[PDB]
């Protein structure tokens, strides 16, 4: 569900972009979804990897 | 974008092993046709590659892809290599 | 053409599933036997005035267990028991005692083990019992 | 999941030595061979086209034992929270050829391989699997000699006739293997003993 | 007066005939069914006779409230478990308010400390090593 | 930071040999799959991706589950091969 | 149809694993023993009556060692005893043996050896006291 | 410790090979070609799965031997910190296999191949070894499997003239009593063939030379 307060911050920031305590949340909030997302990314890779490495040794 | 699902697997007598084989072969090659066919709509449609949330999603599909075809085409290669070596003897 | 004057079921060399679907009318549910359990063989004349205090006493004697979740009764032998111990982290065993009770399946035979406010509590009986408490009470608490 | 991934890999490439040992293949690859040295031929059919139908000759009988396994394992209790369970549960899986192999195996040999009733614990399955090959190549040379022996009397028959007669230096090999194949297709030999080999195992 | 006579039973079949006696089932492990019992027993004091003939043969036993698990000497094993948080006394108030309290493998260790010392059988420690590291991750 | 150890291991003499066999494949079975829902609940956590401290750690499980299902794979696979060399003949 | 009406066990040769089974009833505890020390035998005319001085007589005649831990009696032969060195960081000796001797974990036969007040000393003894003291007193540390 | 996994898998790579020599499957594969060719049958039983059921004898024998190995070099302390504490350790590994080759080959072929590799070694001027170092001294990994390999094959062949002997004592008064008639045109072996197969069958070698091999290197009870 974290992409439910991703999609929640960047409005208020739309309608006012000029305080500078929402472009710090919101900057705080980005960088922590750009961490999880490659996260996600990397851990899913290795996982296909060594299942191919299997049949890669079997074959 | 609104789905449906089916919820019958029906059963047919097999007569013969040649019977249950046709069976195994004609549900795995639809199974395989689509989803080559919802990875290819899935890129093809350009609204939906642009989004960070369904990119996984097909990564996801990628992967099951790759794998299944894969477990079966060595699995049948060993199978016909099983038959190869008893019939050398 | 079949000459007993009384009223009940003559078993020779059964395998325990024949046997109890003649039981499977007199209790108003369908009877399900796994395949270890079936194994076993019984033979002898019966009669099933009460199939509830019966099947106590069957299930002692041969050794097994059973359970009525409300269509259905499940028979197990004693060497397929399984246990787990599972913990919540915000509905107590209070609250979650009343569920099985509200719902119809608190079996009073197998109860659940834990203090009376906690997260941890110790389950142990059938298989069909034990996946079903593992998962109603996992899916309780995604919920909270 | 991934170390089941090895144990399936493990079984395919085995195959062809299991198969080669723990079924009743063995018996059908001995005796159509045996068939045709009771016959006098040498090369005809071949080695080949032999053990072909012997093979689909022994993947009728055995085809129901590995179907089995099939939709046992397919289903969803594979995840189990204890060790010792789901070694109970592949234990559980492995009874289909146990109940195969104990009924065509002598129950004092695998009594020798277990020191070194049933009905409580099965015997294991590494302390039968040669006791089966060793009986059953037993009952293949057993049964390999009955179906020699009509071959032996049309041999002798057509040597002392020729020995009735003053030709005495004369090869009866030229006579007798025409008058030995027709012993084996008016008997039809080949329809029947496929019959009663399949009807060994299998009931009608 | 009851009694079974067992001739040549195989220890499975010989504690399934005291499952009636006895108010619950018998779960009889797969290495102590090899031993072999004959002789005429009568089941008047089952709790009593279950201990005797425990210490005799060579077995281990553990009743939890819904069978009664038997092993034999050899499968007994033990753990070591710290807890970071909650000491030993009010686990074992969780044990004597749940009912799992045995005092025939009771837990060695300080008082209030986090370190203790199991022993018992394969049915008893996972249960209390499963049962002390989610106390933990809780509070 | 929680552990637990258990210190004596079981050990008899059986003269069955599938047994042991069967508990070497549950043993490896099981311990192959905790660990992958281990790495996988620290990496769907989202406190724990953020933490330099903890990010550490989770560096470290990922090698020992590549490094140990890798040896597996590749001793069977020589002993797979070592029986083949002897039956081909 | 049974001799003598004294009290004692005749040992025809047996193995040393149905041996100290007819001890252990009169010891209150089950006994296991190890697999190297279960290929001695033993034959003769036995009487238990204190088994724990018949115990430390015969573990020293035949050449055994043996460890009491409240539960069980464990039973090593002699090539089996194991030592390791192991250095506390933030805890004493003294601070370890009151946690031994609260536990009753202590054993006198195999005492600790090392300086009174220090982080480093030197244990020895069956492996199961081994394997024990070396994890409790390493997972002591991580809780200083 | 890395290139302890080199060694592993340099120790895996070599392993049917030293199946094929060191081990006791050199005694079960003669013997069972042996009593396929006495029998005169050529190709059957396909002797693929006589190599299988040779395997599985042998295996059956070899188990204990080599699961002393797993448990002694699984062991966490197989990191020392001395160079020799270190190679004495492989060799107190090692002993478990090596007095099973003492045990089960000859002492005299054993014998020569030392003084064979010393006078290589260094020269005709060492002096030879006798017998009587049999009580204290070992002899090296390389200089047994040779003399262990050709004393099992002495071994094999024979058990195999024995069993080869009930059947040509058939062939001989088969082929005599053919030239009792005047039958002298005439193959032999196509008569005596079944009762070979009887001879054989009746008998039940296989049943009982099967557990003569396990007797000729355990026990039983």
């Amino acid at each position: 569900n974290l992409q439910t307060q991703v999609t929640e911050a960047l409005d208020k920031l739309a309608a006012k972009p000029s305080d500078p305590a929402l472009l710090a949340a919101y900057q705080s909030k980005l960088s922590e979804y750009n961490l999880y997302r490659n996260a996600q990314s990397n851990t899913v890779k290795v996982f296909k990897d060594i299942d191919a490495a299997i049949i890669q040794n079997f074959r | 974008i609104g789905q449906a699902v089916n919820i019958r697997s029906m059963e047919t007598d097999i007569v013969s092993l040649d019977d249950r084989l046709l069976q195994a072969f004609s549900g795995s090659a639809i199974a395989t046709a689509v989803d080559k066919q919802t990875i290819t709509n899935r890129i093809e449609d350009p609204n939906l590659v642009t989004d960070p949330k369904e990119l996984a999603i097909s990564q996801e599909m990628i992967s099951d892809y790759n794998l299944y075809v894969s477990m079966v085409s060595t699995l049948t290669r060993k199978g016909v290599g099983a038959v190869e070596t008893l019939l050398r003897s | 053409k079949i000459p007993v004057t009384g009223s009940g079921f003559v078993a020779k060399d059964d395998s325990l599933r024949t046997f109890f679907d003649a039981m499977a009318l007199q209790l108003k549910e369908p009877v399900i036997v796994s395949k270890m359990a079936a194994r076993k063989k019984i033979t002898g004349n019966f009669e099933f005035h009460d199939p509830n205090a019966l099947l106590e006493k069957l299930s002692l004697q041969l050794g097994l267990i059973w359970y009525f979740d409300g269509q259905a009764i499940y028979i197990y032998d004693a060497s397929e028991m399984r246990n787990a111990v599972v913990s919540l982290r915000n509905v107590s065993l209070n609250e979650f005692n009343n569920f099985l009770k509200r719902s119809g399946l608190y079996n009073k035979n197998y109860p659940l083990r834990g203090d009376n406010r906690k997260g941890t509590f110790y389950v142990s009986g059938p298989p069909v019992y034990v996946d079903m408490v593992v998962n109603a009470a996992t899916m309780m608490d995604k919920q909270n | 999941n991934d170390i089941s991934l090895i144990a399936l890999l493990a079984f395919s490439t085995l195959l062809p030595f299991i198969i080669a040992s723990g079924t009743c293949f063995v018996k059908f690859s001995i005796v159509f061979v045996m068939v045709r040295n009771a016959l006098g031929l040498q090369q005809i059919p071949s080695n080949m086209t032999l053990n072909g139908v012997a093979l689909l000759l022994s993947m009728f009988v055995m085809w129901p034992i590995m179907h089995d396994a099939y939709v046992y394992f397919e289903d969803e209790d594979v995840t189990f929270n204890d060790i010792s369970s789901l070694s109970k549960h592949v234990d559980e899986g492995l009874d289909g050829y146990r109940d195969y192999l104990i009924k065509y195996s002598d129950r004092e040999l695998v009594q020798f391989f277990e020191n070194a009733k049933d009905e409580i614990e099965k015997p294991s399955i590494f302390a039968l699997l040669p006791a089966y090959a060793l009986s059953e190549i037993k009952s293949a040379f057993k049964i390999g000699f009955y179906l020699y022996l009509p071959f032996v009397v049309v041999d002798l028959v057509v040597s002392s006739v020729l020995l009735a007669l003053g030709m005495m230096m004369m090869s009866p090999v030229t006579i007798s293997t025409p008058i030995k194949l027709v012993l084996f297709v008016a008997l039809d030999g080949w329809t029947l003993l496929s019959k009663g080999l399949i009807l060994q195992y299998m009931d009608i």
